[PDB]
């Protein structure tokens, strides 16, 4: 029942130090486990970063060893990653993960302690950039006769002009999931992102339900809850 | 090659069987693991210890290995098996760092084609009162994943202020895209209409909105 959740800064300045934390739930950091980090540059494959056990023992990717420190916090049930002297090559989604106790060397007494990462976090997006963070401006996309087709109506939220990625959108604090489509962001000529999230709902529910989009832009520590109401007027 | 390698792409027909193979010196004497990843999602372990399925992974996934190669087999492939598949090992060298294969992107053939669903939103009252105006053209559920988008002001083409995304893979393996037209509030309010025209495999869907 172990679950993992990353937190990160969003933006890190070039030559700066990236700091990430992974919160462990459903199990103890002090149990025999290899608490691990993996990353994935945009459009590219997976790269293992390293692992730590509760006693402090570590193993790191040799290509990153000189810049990586993984740590454990017993009391808070977390582990963390520090990556120094960052460059654009470190822009990536960073995952924390769990690997059970393993033994893969030929010297191992047993052969059945396989190495694998069975539990993964959601990932946190890290952008290495000298540009300034910018929070979004959120506008409602109201349902109307022209955004309705028969028994189904579309309504949404426009999330304008933010940096860096990502923005996450939920609806009704997570109580509305059916019919939700959050579209990938456009990267504008300005270097800022915009995206939209739309939900399709029964057209007969437009008067009787409340629709609120919850926009989270963690890089700028901004959250916006935007009410989306039918046009009228 | 000594390095951990797999072909970057392979295709399989719906309901057929496909073998994804990884090759490298680190697989010798090693019990490999395999990870499935879909766009916008974290990897999922599908095989560990050469041939073991985690709970919840369907039995059409299996694993095998011999010598310097390891294979993931999908028997009776379903549409939801479209994904990137990575093998994983630990090197015999040093203190045994973890290595991933480059990934094999599996395409499942025979999935249904579809014309795009297009929804066009006008600028919101709030945005107009903030002295800006954006039209939002949302394009979804099209397959294959290629589209072109054009905008009209009344009956005339407008290309200033257009920004359009590349298509992105949806969870149902169809594709989505969006196009935005930036205008001034005075341009929006003084026109008869604006239109978003979406072309997909030779056919076109156009939606129109008008100020009111």
């Amino acid at each position: 029942q172990v679950q993992l959740q990353e937190s990160g800064p969003g933006l890190v300045k070039p030559s700066g130090t990236l700091s990430l934390t992974c919160a462990v739930s459903g199990g103890s950091i002090s149990s025999s486990n290899w608490w691990s980090w993996v990353r994935q540059p945009p459009g590219k494959g997976l790269e293992w970063i390293g692992e730590i056990s509760h006693g402090g023992y570590t193993n790191y990717n040799p290509s990153l060893k000189s810049r990586v420190t993984i740590s454990v916090d017993k009391s808070k049930n977390q582990f963390s990653l520090k990556l120094s002297s960052v460059t654009a090559a470190d822009t990536a989604v960073y995952y924390c993960a769990r690997a059970p106790p393993y033994c893969t060397s030929a010297s191992c007494p047993d052969d059945y302690y396989y190495y694998y990462m069975d539990v993964w976090g959601k990932g946190t997006t890290v952008t290495v950039s000298g540009a300034s963070t910018k929070g979004p401006s959120v506008f409602p996309l109201a349902p109307s006769s022209k955004s309705t087709s028969g028994g189904t109506a579309a309504l949404g939220c426009l999330v304008k002009d933010y940096f860096p990625e990502p923005v996450t959108v939920s609806w009704n604090s997570g109580a509305l999931t059916s019919g939700v489509h959050t579209f990938p962001a456009v990267l504008q000529s300005s270097g800022l992102y915009s995206l939209s999230s739309v939900v399709t709902v029964p057209s007969s529910s437009l008067g009787t339900q409340t629709y609120i989009c919850n926009v989270n832009h963690k890089p700028s520590n901004t959250k916006v809850d935007k009410r989306v109401e039918p046009k009228s007027c | 090659s000594s390095e951990l390698t797999q072909d970057p792409a392979v295709s399989v027909a719906l309901g057929q069987t496909v073998r994804i193979t990884c090759q490298g010196d680190s697989l010798r004497g090693y019990y490999a693991s395999w990870y499935q990843q879909k766009p916008g999602q974290a990897p999922v372990l599908v095989i560990y210890g050469k041939n073991n399925r985690p709970s919840g992974i369907p039995d059409r996934f299996s694993g095998s290995s011999s010598g310097n190669t390891a294979s993931l087999t999908i028997t009776g492939a379903q549409a939801e098996d479209e994904a990137d598949y990575y093998c994983n090992s630990r090197d015999s060298s040093g203190n045994h760092p973890v290595v991933f294969g480059g990934g094999t992107k599996l395409t499942v053939l025979g999935q249904p084609k579809g014309a795009p669903s297009v929804t066009l939103f006008p600028p919101s009252s709030e945005e107009l009162q903030a002295n800006k105006a954006t039209l939002v053209c949302l394009i979804s559920d099209f397959y294959p994943g290629a589209v072109t988008v054009a905008w009209k002001a009344d009956s005339s083409p407008v290309k200033a202020g257009v920004e359009t995304t590349t298509p992105s893979k949806q969870s149902n393996n169809k594709y989505a895209a969006s196009s935005y037209l930036s205008l001034t509030p005075e341009q929006w309010k003084s026109h008869r209409s604006y239109s978003c025209q979406v072309t997909h495999e030779g056919s076109t869907v156009e939606k129109t909105v008008a100020p009111t």
